[PDB]
């Protein structure tokens, strides 16, 4: 315990962050598919942008979570100044590569370590 | 054996002194390697102030920032220890200043001391993952736009978890997960003999 | 129920086992005479309460726990558990 | 057919490689080539083969001929010798 | 080489060749190392 | 009290009376430059290469063989003691034949090593070298004696650790070379430690003779399974195939030595081996086929078959995560038909305490014992590493050694009371001359082998040991800790099976025989198709083709112990777990999976879905299998006399035999073991 | 070996592209006058250090002395 | 001014590394043994956690051994059983720690080999 903090003194401050940042994405969505001229649906990006906002859901401890959106704004900052092109975004997607199923017997079937 | 003057491990260890004296508040340890090189070590806190002092004292100009780099000793609590190298074009002398810092606990920024600093710590941050409060524009310089994790962490593996390959039926570079035709053969080297007391 | 197994997980050196390990020394050899063929397993956990695992038939297993009871009471429980 | 025996199976699919192509191999193969050597008859119990040349041979090693059945083999060139 | 002739060592070849890529001459690389792990054929007398 | 303080460089080490000055300088942490000198092993102060210097002495002292005197300061590093290792390593490399290209100890060099660290840069020895002829000592070792640094580790290794007394010094001068007088190969088991002991590579592994080099060699830590000692053992493996099986130190159980079955049987473990799983075809012959085509033939017939006509004979080297996953699969179709290959006597509680089964005495136990009564087996070949801890404590303690078997050569002086299971009756009577012997024994113990059990009067054999036990416990008044009762396996999955509640013999499945069987890594002819029913649909679910394969209606192929996570239990119940050094060959699997995967296909689908799961269900049927490394100190004897003394039966006269009376016996007994090219030759060799 | 040859560091003056030019054109004219002093005066001797534990030992000792056999073969792996 | 948490300090969420290969790797924490081919024992000395081992296939073309796993050949050197302990459960590996085990004192003494009876 006896921790220092990094920007945000409780958890709830640091939600306000984390608050800021999702809205930031949301609006983004649309332009990039656009400026980008991805092939996918702006709907389907945010939901993606759902998804990593959750995908750390779990995070209670404060400096981790400010961590997260400072790293986080350094992303949007490289999709909305345009640094990074199509193949860096789709890469979220993950559209190319085959899903791995998580069923044991499925496993099983195929991989000798699961 | 190389040839070594004491003049130099005297000349700079009284200095030591001198600057642990004058910066007691964050001065851990000061020491002289048997190599003639200074490394005062300061705790984190001193980062801005014992820089400030060397760059800005008259019986101390230390004007340009040689390197500022992480070592990570994953063993250490603090896994970081950030080395900033400093040299003194006014009395031929470099020293050494290391801090340690863990890997959410953040350190000041000295682009204001020396603005050599602006991109070197934008390649710690890249590399090691040490945040730098006050900095200008800290984002990846070394690695790749969407790259995740840090690199140069110890814990990182070389070959990585990713890597590019161009796909026709997306006509687009694509990452996967990394699958490696001959893996690093990791050579186990050290012997199982030490070499002396050190 | 079928029963097939009982196993006493008693765990030595423990203050609660005491009375699981007071049942073995004295009643054991009586339960064990009395049904020479079910397997009663005495075995030794620890940093865990005495557990009176019993598998019923087809693959169902119970449980009922030890903890902190006394000798007669662990007689009783195992009594309950072959009916 | 190589120098081991390395000969893809009637059935494995790596000769699709060999397919319209020549697989290396060498005509030349050692373990003929060194028996050719004849065992060299040295009149003194240790010999020396510093592998021929010296410093352009390979690392010098005594060789002990003194069983009389077998003959000495240098672990670096196989070349033998017999008393 | 007419001057002071090599060093003849009767396995180096006498016919030495130009780069054989686009003919069929050409290496095709191939693990030289033989079988590791036999496996167990099945018995062939129906039991 | 006796802890005198001798400084180490100005350390104030203090050391009991006795300590050496090599052991002095251990302690602080510094380690004298060593050759000659090994922790189990006499010193014998050959090399002189530890030569150190105690402070105000005129002449440096040997540090292995110094008695420490009170205020002594070693100065290792003092400019004398450097001169007095710089001086010693030119006299060993002077001799030396510089073949470090083909000593294949080339980087495991305790020479070059303490060469390139305590010794010069350069050669003055202008002069010739020496040569001495090979040897054929052995088909496993391959002395390439012309290496040899005359240090006699060898010597001591092959009669005190190993009885042998063979291996000797020949002659004197720059030519005393230390190989048999006339050429008699050193056939003992225990054989392949020389190797790991001579530091020179002299003498070194001729099946492991080139196949690498050790840089290159990742070391995955794991244990025995070939015998049930479960010595701990490193297993090198480069780019994914085992390249050699090396000891690694445990105290208790193999103190860094190994047999010569688990470090040669590595061969064969790449052959024969199963990798996909065939199924009988309509022609009779197995047929190579996908999983979910084999495990739903195996999981149809089960769902077919009710309870008691499923039955499994499991045995030899399947592991404890295999064996309650086989059990809770056979429960959800209520058979507990589930039985091991080796019949241990179960009338009198067996399988109920965890001390009718378990040699309790501790591996570590044996230094401390007082009289042992070997009874009906040869510890010689059934556990190669305890016959050794008799060898120890006959040897530097005083243990009084006596066998009721056949007279077998035991490596060290037993008293051969006779070959009768009946003079047991003697011993508890009191007629025969030991009883008053063991009269004499403050802290004795009791060893009855599994392989007398497995006669037809081991239950009998069993009772009537443990009547002796009693008697021999009340007269001599031993105290309760002390242990005198003890029972060593020569199976590695016999004391993890009985523990998880399977039911030792065979026995059961003979009276009503199973429409199916699981013989889970079953190679022996306990039961055979013949004796099955009409239908014998057995599925074999191992690693290698041996006797269940060729009778089997499935091959569900499995894995091995350098391929799993698996966990084993030796004799005295210390779980151990081996790690996967390699990943399986083939399609081949974990034992665990497949009949996880086969209870799914089946809709009894066990619990357990990852091994983490597996276990935490080990844990519930059973403690050991749980906490590793830890021996389960309390157990109830008197309780197990009690239903001995009910239980009757007669011991026969037939005297109880060893079935491994030499060792040509020994040498291919499992399935690794008999797929071993290296071990065939070794069997050749005897033969 | 920077103290036995003499050399002028070729300051430039205001910093402008050009005195940066310049001063490289220079660097290259005092290097020419280093490579003088170092062809004149290049000592006879070894070209690597003789300790065999740092530097690897030469082709001829390693084929003929087992210590450098042995440093040779722990150097190099 | 200093913030408290309870929350053991776990960083999966920053250290950038792909959720199989978290969730799925067993590191042991163990000291190496010696290769009892030598006798030195400065490779006992510091405490080293290995990832769990994982498939190494042949590869067609040239018969090389290939690995999908990232995290094989890394094995981290931690100096204390603490220490090591704490790298598992901030970076969220899975842990089994095996307690060093020493070569126990054995007491040696040249006059005994020269024994009276022995
Ligand atoms: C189309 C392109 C896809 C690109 C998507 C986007 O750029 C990538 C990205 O989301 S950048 C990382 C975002 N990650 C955070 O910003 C940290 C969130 N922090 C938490 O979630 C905490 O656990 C909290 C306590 C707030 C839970 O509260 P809550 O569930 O959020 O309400
Ligand atoms: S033993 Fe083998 S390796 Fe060690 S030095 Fe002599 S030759 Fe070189
Ligand atoms: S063989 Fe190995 S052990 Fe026996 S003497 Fe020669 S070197 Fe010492
Ligand atoms: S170790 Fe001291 S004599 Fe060989
Ligand atoms: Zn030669």
């Amino acid at each position: 315990t006896s921790v220092k903090p990094i920007f945000s003194r409780d958890l709830n401050e640091a939600k306000r962050r984390v608050r800021e940042l999702y809205r930031a994405w949301y609006r983004e969505v649309p332009n990039t598919v656009h400026l980008m001229q991805l092939d996918i649906t702006v709907k389907q990006g945010r939901d993606k942008v759902r998804e990593m906002f959750m995908k750390n859901a779990h995070v209670t401890d404060p400096r981790v979570v400010d961590l997260l959106v400072i790293k986080g704004k350094m992303e949007l900052q490289e999709t909305i100044k345009v640094w990074k092109q199509r193949t860096h975004v789709m890469r979220f997607f993950h559209e190319t590569e085959t899903p791995r199923p998580k069923d044991f017997l499925s496993k099983f079937y195929m991989g000798h370590d699961p | 054996v190389r040839p070594r003057s004491d003049v130099t491990h005297k000349q700079l260890s009284a200095f030591g002194e001198y600057v642990a004296e004058i910066l007691p508040k964050y001065v851990q340890q000061v020491q002289v390697s048997c190599l003639d090189e200074l490394e005062i070590c300061i705790h984190p806190d001193g980062v801005i102030p014992t820089l400030t002092f060397l760059r800005d004292h008259t019986n101390a100009q230390f004007k340009s920032l040689a390197d500022l780099t992480a070592v990570d000793v994953p063993t250490r609590q603090n896994r970081f220890e950030i080395v900033y190298n400093l040299l003194s074009l006014r009395f031929n002398s470099r020293i050494r200043v290391k801090t340690y810092a863990d890997e959410l606990t953040p350190i000041d920024s000295i682009v204001s001391v020396h603005i050599a600093a602006n991109w070197y710590e934008r390649e710690v941050w890249d590399m090691f993952g040490v945040f730098f409060f006050n900095h200008p524009d800290l984002r990846r310089i070394l690695t790749d736009y969407g790259f995740e994790g840090h690199p140069f962490r110890k814990d990182f593996p070389l070959t990585g978890y990713v890597e590019l390959r161009y796909d026709d039926e997306v006509k687009r570079v694509v990452a996967e997960p990394v699958e490696l035709a001959q893996e690093f053969r990791k050579f186990d080297l050290n012997s199982p003999w030490e070499a002396f007391p050190a | 129920l079928g029963l097939r197994e009982i196993r006493v997980h008693l765990c030595q050196r423990s203050p609660g086992s005491q009375g699981v390990r007071d049942f073995i020394v004295q009643r054991y050899v009586e339960l064990k005479k009395a049904h020479p063929n079910l397997p009663i397993l005495i075995r030794e956990c620890s940093e865990v309460q005495p557990k009176l695992w019993a598998r019923y038939a087809f693959g169902q297993e119970k449980t009922v726990s030890l903890n902190n009871l006394s000798a007669d009471e662990v007689t009783r429980a195992m009594q309950n558990v072959l009916s | 057919i190589t120098h081991t025996g390395q000969v893809y199976d009637e059935k494995d699919y790596r000769r699709v490689r060999f397919v319209d192509r020549q697989k290396e191999v060498n005509e030349n193969f050692a373990i003929d080539l060194i028996a050719q050597q004849p065992v060299n008859e040295v009149e003194h119990r240790i010999i020396a083969c510093d592998g021929g040349g010296g410093a352009l041979g390979h690392p010098k090693v005594y060789i002990n001929l003194d069983k009389e059945t077998k003959t000495g083999t240098c672990g670096y060139c196989g070349l033998q010798f017999k008393q | 080489p007419t001057t002071n002739p090599p060093t003849a060592r009767k396995f180096i070849w006498t016919n030495h060749k130009f780069n054989v890529s686009a003919t069929p001459e050409q290496y095709v690389p191939y693990s030289t190392t033989r079988k590791k792990i036999h496996e167990w054929v099945p018995p062939s007398t129906p039991y | 009290s006796n802890l005198i303080e001798v400084f180490v460089d100005g350390q104030s080490v203090m050391v009991e009376p006795g300590t050496t000055v090599l052991q002095a300088c251990e302690k602080v942490g510094m380690q004298i430059p060593r050759f000659c000198y090994h922790e189990r092993l006499s010193v014998a102060g050959n090399c002189r290469m530890c030569l150190v210097e105690i402070e105000k002495a005129p002449k440096v002292v040997a540090a292995c063989a110094m008695p420490v005197m009170k205020g002594w300061n070693i100065l290792t590093n003092s400019e004398k003691s450097k001169k007095a290792r710089e001086g010693v390593m030119e006299f060993l490399l002077a001799n030396h034949p510089l073949d470090c290209p083909i000593c294949d100890q080339g980087g495991e060099c305790d020479l070059q090593d303490q060469s390139m660290m305590f010794g010069s840069d350069r050669s003055r020895f202008l002069e010739g070298k020496r040569a001495v002829e090979d040897k054929n000592i052995g088909p496993l070792v391959k002395t390439i004696m012309t290496r040899c640094i005359q240090c006699t580790r060898c010597i001591r290794f092959a009669s005190e650790i190993a009885g042998v007394d063979d291996l000797g010094t020949t002659g004197r001068g720059n030519d005393m070379q230390v190989g048999t007088y006339i050429e008699k190969m050193f056939m003992s088991e225990l054989s392949g430690n020389v190797i790991d002991i001579c530091p020179v590579g002299a003498l070194t592994s001729k099946p492991y003779a080139f196949t690498a080099r050790p840089w290159e060699t990742r070391k995955t830590e794991s244990i025995d399974v070939m015998d049930a000692v479960g010595s701990n053992i490193v297993v090198s493996t480069r780019t994914g195939e085992v390249m050699r099986i090396l000891p690694r130190m445990h105290e208790d159980i193999n103190e860094e030595w190994i047999s010569d079955k688990t470090r040669f049987a590595y061969d064969g473990l790449k052959r024969q081996r199963l990798t996909e799983p065939m199924v009988r075809n309509e022609k009779g012959l197995l047929t190579y086929t996908s999983w979910e085509d084999a495990l739903s033939r195996v999981a149809g017939m089960l769902q077919n078959f009710e309870g008691n006509a499923v039955a499994a004979i499991a045995g030899g080297l399947v592991d404890a995560e295999a064996l309650v996953a086989l059990k809770d699969l056979l429960n959800k179709v209520d058979s507990d038909n589930l039985c091991t290959e080796e019949i241990f006597p179960t009338e009198g509680a067996g399988t109920d305490l965890r001390s009718n089964y378990l040699l309790n005495t501790t591996i570590a136990g044996v230094e401390e014992a007082d009289v042992v009564l070997l009874v009906g087996t040869n510890p010689r070949f059934e556990a190669p590493l305890f016959n050794a801890r008799i060898r120890k404590s006959w040897l530097h303690n005083d243990l009084k050694v006596a066998l009721i078997g056949s007279p077998v050569d035991l490596t060290y002086r037993y008293d051969h009371l006779g070959d009768s299971p009946k003079i047991l009756q003697d011993i508890a009577s009191g007629r025969h001359s030991f009883c008053e012997v063991l009269k004499d024994a403050k802290k004795p113990m009791v060893v009855l082998g599994s392989s007398a059990l497995q006669r037809d009067d081991g239950a009998a054999i069993l009772v009537a040991v443990s009547n002796m036990v009693q008697k021999i416990r009340v007269t001599t008044g031993v105290a309760a800790e002390w242990k005198v009762m003890n029972i060593l396996h020569r199976i590695a999955s016999q004391v993890a099976a009985l523990d998880l509640g399977y039911k030792p013999g065979v026995e059961a499945i003979r009276k009503n025989p199973p429409k199916m069987l699981f013989l889970l890594g079953a190679d022996g002819g306990c039961i055979t198709r013949q004796d099955l029913p009409k239908d014998c649909f057995i599925v074999y679910q191992g690693h290698h083709g041996d006797v269940g394969a060729p009778m089997a209606d499935v091959i569900l192929p499995g894995a091995a112990y350098t391929e799993k996570s698996a966990t084993y239990v030796n004799t005295e119940g210390r779980a151990q777990q081996t790690k996967v050094a390699v990943t399986p060959p083939g399609l081949a699997r974990e034992d665990w999976k497949i009949i996880r995967a086969l209870s799914e296909i089946a809709g009894i689908t066990l619990p357990y879905d990852t091994l983490d799961q597996v276990r935490n269900r080990l844990e519930e049927v059973s403690p050991n299998l749980v906490r590793y490394d830890d021996i389960e100190e309390t157990n109830y004897f008197q309780q197990a006399s009690e239903l001995a003394k009910l239980v009757n039966q007669e011991v026969l006269a037939d005297p109880l035999v060893p079935p491994q009376l030499t060792i040509k016996d020994f040498y291919m007994t499992d399935s690794i073991s008999r797929a071993s090219q290296t071990m065939a030759k070794c069997v050749k060799a005897v033969t | 070996v920077y103290d036995q040859v003499e050399f002028d560091v070729p300051i430039g003056s205001r910093g402008d592209c050009y005195d940066r030019y310049l001063c490289r054109v220079e660097e290259m004219r005092q290097s020419l006058r280093i490579i003088e002093q170092c062809l004149n005066k290049m000592p006879p001797g070894e070209i690597k250090v003789d300790d065999a534990k740092v530097s690897p030992p030469k082709r001829a000792e390693m084929k003929t002395s087992m210590e450098s056999l042995i440093h040779h073969f722990k150097l190099y792996t | 001014q200093l913030i408290t948490v309870d929350e053991k300090l776990d960083i999966t969420t920053l250290t950038g590394v792909p959720e199989e290969h978290i969730k799925t790797r067993k590191v042991r924490i163990f000291v190496p043994a010696r290769n009892n081919m030598q006798s030195g024992v400065n490779n006992t000395k510091k405490w080293k956690m290995e990832f769990d081992t994982r498939e190494r296939w042949e590869n067609p073309l040239m018969g090389w051994a290939s690995t999908a796993d990232p995290l094989s050949n890394m094995v981290l050197t931690f100096s204390a059983k603490e220490d090591a302990i704490a790298f598992a459960e901030k970076n969220g590996w899975s842990y089994d720690v095996e307690e060093k085990k020493v070569p126990k004192p054995k007491s040696k003494s040249y006059g005994a080999n020269f024994s009276w009876n022995k």
